[PDB]
RNA sequence: UCUUACUAUAGUCAGGACUAUAAAGGUCCGAACGGGUUAUCGUUGCAAAGAUAUCCGAAGAACUAUGGUAAGCGAGUGAA
RNA sequence: CGGCCUCUAAGUUUAUAAUCUGAAGAUUAUGACGAUGAGAAAACUUUGGUACCAACAUUUAAAAGUGAAAAUUGUGCAGGAAGGAUAAACCGUACCUAGAAUCUGAAACAAGUAAGCUAGUAGAGAAUACGAAGGCGUGAAUGAGAUAACAAUCAUAAAGGAACUCGGCAAACUAUACCGUAACUUAGGGAUAAGGAGAGCAUGGAAUAUUGUUGUACGACUGUUUAAUUAAAACAAAGCACUUUGCAAAAAGACGAUAAGUCUAAGUAUUGAGUGUGAUUUCAUGUAACGAUACAACAGCUGUCUCUAUGAUUGACUCAGUGAAAUUGGAA
RNA sequence: CAGAAACUAUGUAGGGUACGACUGUUCGUCGAUUAAAAAGUUACAUGAGCUGGGUUAAAUACGUCGUGAGACAGUAUGGUU
C-alpha cells in the first residue's frame, strides 16, 4: 500500500527538484516548460 | 606470578583472550613509531565518494569498499632528485601504505619531506641521495669519475638512493625504478626487497668495471627477473615493516574500520547477477582458476629476463 | 502535504537562508564581517 | 523528500559491573534510542501494518539529523 | 538573534579553455555556485607536538559541589575537514508541537516527527513510586441508566500439579562490598557455578525480577537478511587456500550510444582484483564460549487441565442525540 | 447343556462404551482400571462454532533424478486461517 514517503519532507528540497530554474537551466527541463506552457499550466514547477 | 595484558611474543603482539574478538588480533611490534601527528603541510584530506569506490560517473566500480575511518594522504618523495645529506627526524605511521615512511629534512636548506623508511632505520640516522650526481669532496678523494671499490663503501649505505649502476651486484634495494628518469615503482610495499643480478659492464684488464650497456637486471619481490634501466633509481634496503602480512585482524569489525566491506560469494547470489548462483568466473565471466592470463596479449614485456614461475594451482604446503 | 506545498513560497514559510526582499533599493553594500554600510548617494 | 549503498558536515548513547588501564573490550546488566522473538487482540481495525504484554541489541559492523551522488534497451543499490 | 553577507566541504555547472564524440553530449583544468560547517569586537562594541581541535580520559574560572564553554595533559589505533581570514538598509519574529481543535499518515486517525528546559522526595540512576507549577479529564465526535448470555482486558482460588496440548502455547514460580565453589577449558573463562545465608501473619508498596539445571543437533563468536506472513541451520565474518596483476607511458579489474577519461591509486607482489572455504584444535572432524535456533530429560511452578466458580472494568442491553457499510432479479 | 464359565442362535438400540503413555494421524501399539471400555451414517456430520494436527506456497540444509533452468507421493526447521 501507499507510504509516508512525505513525512520530514523540506520546502528546500521541493524546490531543488521540482523549481523553476531547475528547468529552465537544463535541456530536458525546458521540454516541461514547455509542455505545461503548451497545455495552459497555471504551475510550471514547483 | 601474573601474566601481563599485553604478550608480547617475536614481534607480533597479543592481548589476553577476554574477548571472542581480541582471541586472533596479532599486532607487530612498532614502539619507535611517532605518536604525534604528521607533517600537515605534506598532507592532504582523502574524502569525496571515491573512497566509496565510486569513479567520476557515481556508479561503484571498486566493489567492497567504504565506510572506513576516517584519512589523509601522505605526500611521499619517490624521486629524490635533491642532493645532500638529510637528516632522520621520526618514522611515522601512514594508514595508507603498508611501510612506514620517514620524515627527512634537509641540512642545507631545512625542507622537510616523507621516504619509504628502510628495514632497521631510526631517528638520527643520515641519507643522502646521489642521483643527482656526486659532490665534489667525495668525487675528488678517490681521484677518478667512477671507482667500482671505494665508491660503494662511502654511499652504498641503508637508506641512500643512488642509480642502480653505482649499486654493486647483490645489493638489496626496495625503491626499485624502471625508467631513466621516473619515481620508484617497484618493491615499494612492506618488507619488499629486489637484489641485483648483473650489469652490462665491461672489463678493462686493470680490474676496474665500466658501464657498457643501458640497462641492468633486477630480481622483483615477485621473483620476475627484468631488465631496468641504467639511470633507474634505487634504494639501499628493505622496507621497515616486515612482519606487516604476520598481522591478523581478530574480528569483522576491524575489516570495516580499513574501509573493507562484506565480500559476497557467487554461489550465495542469484543466477540473475553471477554465474555461480543458482568453473570458477567473476561475476563478469573473467576465469578465476586455470591459470588464464589478463595481461593484454598485444601488450608484450619487452623488459623480462626471466618471468615469473607458475604454480599451476599446486598446493604449496 | 497536500496543497499547501503548491502555493507559491514566501519569507514566512521557510527559514533555512530563504531570503527575498520586497524591491525596496539598493541603499549600501554589504561587508565581509556581515555588517551593512549605507552609500547615502544610493538613498534618496 | 520512501527505501538501499556511498558521500560531506554535525549530533546522540541514565546508571552500575567486570577487565590490564583514568582512558586500550564488535565485554556484562539495564533506561533513553534502535530492533521486532512469542502470544493475544484487531481484520468494513485507532492503524491500507496498530494496541498490549513478552523478548533482543544498547561504545558499536551502533543509531540519528540536514544536503549530495548512483535507477529503468544495458540494469541502480544490495553482509544476497 | 537568526537570515542576508564573507569563506569553503560533499557536490552542481546551457561559464570559459582544451580534448573526445553518430547528434544529444562526455572528460579535464579554471571560474562561479553550493551548509548540514567556519566567520573581528562588546555593559558597552565597530609555524606543524614550538602542532592540532576526531573519539576517549584527565585537569582548569578558588568557600564547596554540579553542569557547560574553552583550553591543558595524556591514552589507544582505526591515525582523525576545507577556505576565508580576524551610525546602522533588507527579510524572519503571530499562533500550533500532537490526550484534546492546527504538523505527516486520504481525516478532528490510540500511529510518526528535531532541540533545550523539564519542582521536590527517594535512589547508583533519565529505573520504580508519588506529583509543585502547568495542562487536561475532546467541537453533544455524545449523555443518563441497567450490570443477562457472550467477548475483550484483568483479580483471586479448595485438593491435585502438565493428568492440558501437535507442543508447558499462555500464565505462574524464580528473589548485602557475606563464608565456600566441580567436570571442562583456546587458560580469558565456566562462575554470581553449585552448596551454606540477610508491634504484629509479614521490616511490609512499585520496579529491580526472568522458570532453573543438564545434555544433544546446527552455526565458532558480536552482527545481516525477504519495509508489511518465513530472523534461521540462511547471508556476512576474522582466519585459511587458490588464480591473476612488473606499473616503459593502460598493473590487472570495473565503467564509458564511445572514446577521451575516471575509480583502482597520489597504491606497487607483505599491492589490487577475482574465486571458494569459513576462528582455533585435528586434517572433513572433536572441545571451551556464545544463541528470542531446533529437540530431550530432570526439578519447581502454576486455572493448561480434572472442573470450573466468583469478583472488576469496557462493550453487549434500554432511554435521549448523531448517523454508516458490504449486500440486494422480484418475493405472500 | 451336571453345576460354574464359555460357545451358537433368536428378541431387544433404554442408558452407557471411561482414563492415560508412545505414535505426524484414524491407521495403530501398549499401561492400568471397568458391568463393558462395540461399530456405522449424517458434504473429515459440524472451521460465516473453535483448532491447524492438516489443506498450498515464497526461506534454508540434505538426499535422489536431470547437461542445465528445475523436478520429487522425499526429509527437517520456519511460515497473516
Ligand atoms: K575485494
Ligand atoms: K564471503
Ligand atoms: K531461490
Ligand atoms: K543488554
Ligand atoms: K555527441
Ligand atoms: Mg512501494
Ligand atoms: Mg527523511
Ligand atoms: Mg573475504
Ligand atoms: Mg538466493
Ligand atoms: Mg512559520
Ligand atoms: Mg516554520
Ligand atoms: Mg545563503
Ligand atoms: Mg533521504
Ligand atoms: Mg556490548
Ligand atoms: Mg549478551
Ligand atoms: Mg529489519
Ligand atoms: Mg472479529
Ligand atoms: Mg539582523
Ligand atoms: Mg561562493
Ligand atoms: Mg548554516
Ligand atoms: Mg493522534
Ligand atoms: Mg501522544
Ligand atoms: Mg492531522
Ligand atoms: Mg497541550
Ligand atoms: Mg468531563
Ligand atoms: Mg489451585
Ligand atoms: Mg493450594
Ligand atoms: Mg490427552
Ligand atoms: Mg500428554
Ligand atoms: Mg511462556
Ligand atoms: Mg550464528
Ligand atoms: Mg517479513
Ligand atoms: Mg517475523
Ligand atoms: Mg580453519
Ligand atoms: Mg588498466
Ligand atoms: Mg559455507
Ligand atoms: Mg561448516
Ligand atoms: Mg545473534
Ligand atoms: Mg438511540
Ligand atoms: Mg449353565
Ligand atoms: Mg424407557
Ligand atoms: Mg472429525
Ligand atoms: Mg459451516
Ligand atoms: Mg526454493
Ligand atoms: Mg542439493
Ligand atoms: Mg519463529
Amino acid at each position: 500500500g501507499p507510504r509516508p514517503t512525505m513525512s520530514g519532507a523540506t520546502r528546500l528540497v521541493q524546490k531543488r527538484r521540482h523549481g523553476f530554474l531547475s528547468r529552465v537551466k537544463t535541456k530536458n527541463g525546458q521540454k516541461t516548460l514547455k509542455r505545461r506552457l503548451a497545455k495552459g499550466r497555471l504551475r510550471l514547477s514547483a | 606470578i601474573v601474566t601481563p595484558y599485553v604478550r608480547d611474543a617475536g614481534m607480533m603482539r597479543t592481548y589476553k583472550p577476554h574477548t571472542p574478538g581480541i582471541r586472533h588480533l596479532k599486532r607487530p611490534i612498532n614502539d619507535h613509531l611517532w605518536k604525534g601527528r604528521p607533517y600537515l603541510p605534506l598532507t592532504f584530506p582523502k574524502k569525496g565518494q571515491s573512497k566509496g569506490g565510486r569513479n567520476h560517473s557515481g556508479r561503484v566500480t571498486v566493489r567492497h569498499r567504504g565506510g572506513g575511518h576516517k584519512r589523509r594522504i601522505r605526500m611521499v618523495d619517490f624521486e629524490r632528485w635533491i642532493p645532500g645529506p638529510h637528516t632522520v627526524l621520526r618514522i611515522e605511521y601512514d594508514p595508507g601504505r603498508s611501510a612506514h615512511i620517514a620524515l627527512v629534512k634537509e641540512e642545507a636548506t631545512g625542507r622537510k619531506s616523507y621516504i619509504v623508511a628502510a628495514d632497521g632505520m631510526r631517528a638520527g640516522d643520515v641519507v643522502q641521495s646521489y642521483r643527482s650526481g656526486l659532490p665534489q669532496d667525495l668525487l675528488d678523494s678517490m681521484g677518478g669519475v667512477v671507482d667500482p671499490g671505494i665508491l660503494a663503501a662511502r654511499t652504498c649505505w641503508r637508506g641512500n638512493c643512488l642509480p642502480v649502476s653505482m649499486i654493486p651486484v647483490g645489493t638489496q634495494i626496495y625503491c626499485v625504478g624502471s625508467r631513466p628518469d621516473g619515481k620508484a615503482v617497484f618493491c615499494r610495499s612492506a618488507g619488499t626487497y629486489a637484489t641485483i643480478i648483473s650489469k652490462e659492464e665491461e672489463t678493462r684488464e686493470d680490474g676496474t668495471k665500466v658501464m657498457t650497456g643501458k640497462f641492468v637486471n633486477v630480481r622483483l619481490q615477485s621473483g620476475e627477473i627484468r631488465r631496468v634501466s641504467k639511470d633507474a633509481c634505487a634504494t639501499v634496503g628493505i622496507a621497515s615493516n616486515i612482519m606487516h602480512h604476520y598481522r591478523q585482524l581478530g574480528k569483522a569489525g576491524r575489516s570495516r574500520w580499513l574501509n573493507i566491506r562484506p565480500t559476497v560469494r557467487g554461489l550465495a547470489m542469484n543466477a540473475n547477477d553471477h554465474p555461480h548462483g543458482g568453473h570458477p568466473v567473476s561475476p563478469w565471466g573473467t576465469p578465476a582458476k586455470g591459470g588464464y592470463k589478463t595481461r593484454r596479449k598485444s601488450n608484450v614485456n619487452k623488459w623480462v629476463v626471466t618471468p615469473r614461475v607458475r604454480n599451476m594451482g599446486v598446493r604449496r604446503n | 502535504g497536500l496543497k499547501y506545498r503548491k502555493l507559491r513560497l514566501t519569507t514566512k514559510d521557510v527559514n533555512k537562508g530563504f531570503y527575498k526582499g520586497n524591491r525596496t533599493g539598493s541603499m549600501g553594500t554589504h561587508t565581509s564581517y556581515g555588517t551593512y554600510k549605507i552609500d547615502y548617494t544610493k538613498v534618496r
